[PDB]
């Protein structure tokens, strides 16, 4: 019992990793294609409340 | 999906206390986030305590080491909440909800504000229906019954959370949900009690709400009242257990001494004035708050219970001391546990001279009452 | 005669009021709230400014610090009258029990009274007939005077209460208040509101000859204070 | 009442442009280096006032000082100080573009632009005490919760 | 705007004052003749104050100005509150002849009215902490001397 | 960084940084002192505009309002590893035994880090023989365990510390760190390492497995304060 909680425990964990990589590489995706395309394009949300 | 929060400056934060400046139109016991910035990817959480004029001082829940002069505080609109229902059990939680057994994360689908007001005054109904303890002395002589708060109090080492974790064991299939508060227990003691727990099977059925010694004062003055939500989500609408609709729920408060001992921490770190024994004056008032949510509702209201086992160390067994006297008022029966008592043999320990069931035989089954 | 809440401490609330419209020293501040229901306060401490320093009677956990409160101009008010017999009620005289509210048309009374001057006083002490043996034997009562029983729990206080109601609503006129201040909400509630509906004497049971006024230990400090002073009122 | 808000306003211009004027005079100078420094360029109420500020050594923000002198001719309340933060450096046009899109509220309110590039593509924009967040670094954390 | 409060409040002092002060000897004047009758050595806009309400002949109320003055560097709160009872309800011209006469403590500062008719004739008037009754002090004076 | 000492009350030193290079809460900030020798203070609190409240971790009885105080931006760092093995060293890691300062090369941890969480905790545990009687028969010493002794003044708290180290320091099994927070330097050091290198194993001393960290009763609040941090993370 204690080997399958810890095996479930070991999957949660890597779950969690594969959830922080895939974060991580969209960032740097988001930050490449801000880089490129330009940030101003997001200057007209700006009266989406305010 | 863009909104407007208010934010504040923190201009001052201490041992675990901010003063939070600006943050107007906050609810007296909001949830400030302190957003993630530079150096840190994750949210620390904090309480609104004290909402003065042109200042918000704040307990912080975590650790307050990283939160600087100038950041930025947004308030979320919700009150302390803490997650709640089926997903909770046999999962070991911080009393934020979070998991800290690493098992996954809580699958929760209701999150029941903590320190809520009482279940009621008619809403409630004569204890009856007898919490099989599973300890001859305890089960025959100072009856606990379901709906009813039995404080155990002794020593420093005489046997109260070996009681209360055989309470809990017993509760097999009593359709008894179980929850373990440890306020201030050292997180080696916490993960024994969870494995003598997984070792009797007795993890299927159980909450554990630890708020360790390391962990700031904040989480210790809150570690009760969570899980006091949890029962009271259990007896208001009930988890499926071994098929079962239970809605009974079994909580145990470590101790309670330990969590008026962060209280006072939390009170004096905000310069509030001290009473007795450097105690807020409002300690009898806030163990009164928790205390009183263990209640048997009526058949109307549902017909769940919340049974509460706080448990209490004294000092050279000065049972006359403030924090043990006003957790005696409050409870419904005292468990006086001693080490003279300990030592000699007997060892549940249980003075039954001075310790007392005020629910009485209404609390057991008629073949023990007989 | 409106306010703006200052600061909120727990359950002690600041509140400014403008200048020439300071509430009393004991009056009710009534914070609303947005749910319908509102908070009364009541004041502890004129000071400063027009600001004054109330306690909540109540929770609060969900007020800001710009709220609006309606100052009452008298204090707690309390209905009082043979309406609010065989009732449950709370500090502020708000029926707690499961039937409906009081009625407009009853009486409200200031909780905050002054005590009966020296020459109304009675100048002989007189014994009180209850009845029982062994209190009017040994220790006999006193119109108008105090009584302390000393006694846990399955001793027959309950019991002895519901007596005590039962022969002076029968012998005298007898009505009869019952002010439960800090009390379990078990023992308080719901086996006192039922042991004394099934009593029952002259076909009548001894709840419906009884008031109770209930501030529970789970209340703010205020309300345990003050409940005395409400059923003190009835 | 109107004689009162002419001379009121005057005496805010008349400081105003002293404090500008003989902000920097006395400006770091202490007690005894600013007072040579101190010039006539101050009424005697004007001169006793920065003689004071001047004794520790902190006309600085004596400017701010005289940017407080007008607005406390309207009793002030104008600042609505709003900050804006974005991940790419503001173009000046952009820059005015959003400066003066912020008029709801007392138009182009006192803004401190920043940067903070840690931001993706975002807005910051802090008014008073409302914060406003659509940087896509918040929406990175709104869908990092499935972790 | 924080900055503003001790230079401005002492400049809008100095100037209620000196406006106050130069009240009876400027009255009824003109540019020239306030001109040679208000002194030249006060602010620099205390003098121009001074001299353009007389200019155009409203000299009479620029002391009402110097009732202003200190407001407009201060939050105006610190108004004596001059109590006026009377048993005869007064009218308006009444009530400002008593502001009009009251001014000479402090400026026209709040003043509440009462009737308390139980008096006869007189008037209370509680400026401040001093308090001068002139109503029933008499007959009560007297039957104190009678007993 | 480049802030100035306000006040100096004590031990406790405030000091004005920049508005926005105020240290952290747990920052080293060091007083150059003059001599080429600096005082290492660490921050307690924050009080508002740059000013921070540290503890000074030493004499701070001979410096001066307006010094200036250079913030490091980390917390105290104490080398780690077997560099410090057989060797004694203060609360912010210097050693003060004869032989040369660690070098550059070994790696330095703060002395402030998180406790190992409820999923690292081991409640693994076996009986310690410690060849004392009572010890071993009444309260086992608890191999893998936190046990103490509570003893007043006059008793031999010392006595048994010196004895149980004497028992099972040469049958180690690994390395062990002793920490003299507030104790005499008489006998609680420099007694202690001459026991300590007298004794052999196998020709290497029970010193040569030991990292001591003082701090002892003659140093102020602050180094023994944080002395048992350093022994920690040692
Ligand atoms: N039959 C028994 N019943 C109860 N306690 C027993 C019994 N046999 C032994 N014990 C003792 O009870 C201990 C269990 O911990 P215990 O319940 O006394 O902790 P506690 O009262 O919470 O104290 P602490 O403050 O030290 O954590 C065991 O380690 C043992 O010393
Ligand atoms: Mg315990």
């Amino acid at each position: 019992a204690q080997a399958e909680q810890e095996r479930i425990r070991m999957l949660s964990e890597a779950k969690s990793q594969i959830a922080d990589l895939v974060t991580l590489t969209a960032s740097r995706v988001l930050g490449a294609e801000l880089q490129a395309r330009g940030h101003d394009a997001l200057i007209a949300e700006s009266l989406a409340a305010l | 999906q863009p909104r407007q929060v208010n934010v504040g400056t923190v201009i001052a934060v201490g041992d675990g206390v901010a003063r939070l400046s600006g943050l107007d139109q906050v609810v007296a016991s909001e949830i400030v986030e302190f957003p993630p910035k530079a150096g840190r990817n994750e949210s620390i959480y904090g309480i609104a305590l004290n909402l003065e004029q042109d200042s918000v001082a704040a307990i912080i829940l975590g650790d307050d080491e990283t939160i600087e002069e100038g950041d930025m505080v947004t308030s979320t609109g919700r009150v302390i909440s803490v997650p709640v229902g089926q997903g909770l059990l046999g999962r070991v939680v911080n009393p934020l909800g979070q998991p800290i057994d690493g098992k996954g994360p809580i699958v929760y689908e209701k999150t029941r504000p903590i320190e809520r007001i009482a279940p009621g005054v008619i809403t409630r109904k004569s204890v009856d229906t007898p919490v099989q303890t599973g300890i001859i002395a305890i089960d025959a002589l100072i009856p606990i019954g379901r709906g009813q708060r039995e404080l155990i109090i002794g020593d420093r080492q005489t046997g109260k959370t070996a009681v209360a974790i055989d309470t809990i064991l017993n509760q097999k299939g009593q359709g008894m949900v179980c929850i373990y508060v440890a306020i201030g227990q050292r997180r080696a003691q916490v993960a024994q009690v969870v494995g003598t727990l997984e070792r009797f099977g007795a993890m299927e059925y159980t909450i554990v709400v630890s708020a360790t010694a390391s962990e700031s004062a904040a989480l210790q003055y809150i570690a009760p009242y969570a899980g006091c939500a949890m029962g009271e989500e259990i007896m208001e609408n009930g988890v499926m257990l071994n098929g079962q609709l239970v809605k009974d729920a079994l909580i145990v408060y470590d101790d309670l001494s330990k969590h008026a001992v962060a209280y006072r921490q939390v009170s004096l770190l905000l310069r509030r004035p001290p009473g007795r024994e450097a105690y807020p004056g409002d300690v009898f008032y806030l163990h009164s708050r928790l205390l009183e949510r263990a209640a048997r509702l009526n058949e109307e209201y549902g017909g769940g219970s919340l049974t509460a086992l706080p448990v209490i160390e004294t000092q050279a067994n000065d049972v006359s001391a403030y924090i043990p006297t006003n957790v005696i008022s409050i409870t419904d029966g005292q468990i006086y546990l001693e080490s003279d008592l300990f030592n000699a043999g007997q060892r549940p320990a249980l003075n039954v001279g001075i310790s007392v069931s005020r629910v009485g035989g209404a609390a057991q089954t008629r073949a023990m009452r007989a | 005669a409106k306010g703006v809440i200052q600061e909120i401490i727990g359950v002690v609330i600041r509140a400014k009021f403008p200048e020439d419209e300071v509430p009393e020293i004991y009056n009710a501040i009534e914070i609303p709230l947005g749910n319908g229901d509102r908070l009364v306060c009541e004041v502890q401490q004129q000071l400063g400014n027009g600001v004054v320093k109330a306690v909540a009677m109540g929770s609060t956990d969900g007020l800001r610090r710009g709220l609006e409160v309606i100052d009452t101009g008298r204090p707690i008010a309390v209905p009082v009258g043979p309406a609010t017999l065989g009732r449950v009620f709370n500090v502020l005289g708000d029926p707690i029990d499961g039937m409906g509210p009081i009625g407009p048309e009853v009486e409200r009374r200031p909780i905050h009274r002054d005590p009966p001057s020296f020459e109304e006083q009675n100048t002989q002490a007189q014994i009180f007939e209850t009845g029982i043996k062994v209190i009017d034997l040994i220790a006999p009562f006193t119109r108008g005077g105090k009584t302390a029983i000393f006694g846990g729990a399955g001793v027959g206080k309950t019991v002895v209460i519901q007596e005590l109601i039962a022969n002076i609503a029968k012998e005298q006129s007898g009505f009869s208040v019952f002010a439960g201040v800090g009390e379990r909400s078990r023992e308080g509630n719901d086996l006192i509101h039922e042991m004394k509906e099934a009593r029952i004497d002259e076909n009548t049971t001894v709840f419906d000859k009884t008031v109770m006024v209930f501030g529970q230990m789970n209340e703010p400090p205020g309300a345990r204070l003050r409940v005395g002073l409400t059923a003190l009122t009835m | 009442r109107a004689l009162a808000a002419p001379l009121v306003e005057a005496l805010l211009t008349t400081a105003a442009e002293q404090i500008r004027a003989a902000a920097p005079r006395i400006a770091g100078l202490s007690a005894s280096e600013a007072a040579a420094v101190l010039p006539a360029d101050l009424l005697p109420q004007v001169r006793n006032f920065l003689l004071t500020m001047a004794k520790e050594g902190l006309t600085g923000e004596l400017n701010a000082v005289a940017a407080a002198l007008p607005g406390y001719l309207e009793t002030g309340s104008r600042a609505v100080d709003a900050s804006v933060t974005s991940a790419i450096e503001l173009s000046a046009e952009q820059k005015e573009r959003i400066t003066r899109e912020l008029q709801q509220r007392y138009g182009d309110v006192h803004v401190t632009y920043h940067v903070d590039p840690t931001l993706i593509g975002g807005l910051i924009i802090r008014v008073g005490d409302q914060v406003l967040d659509n940087s896509l670094r918040a929406r990175l954390s709104a869908i990092q919760r499935v972790l």
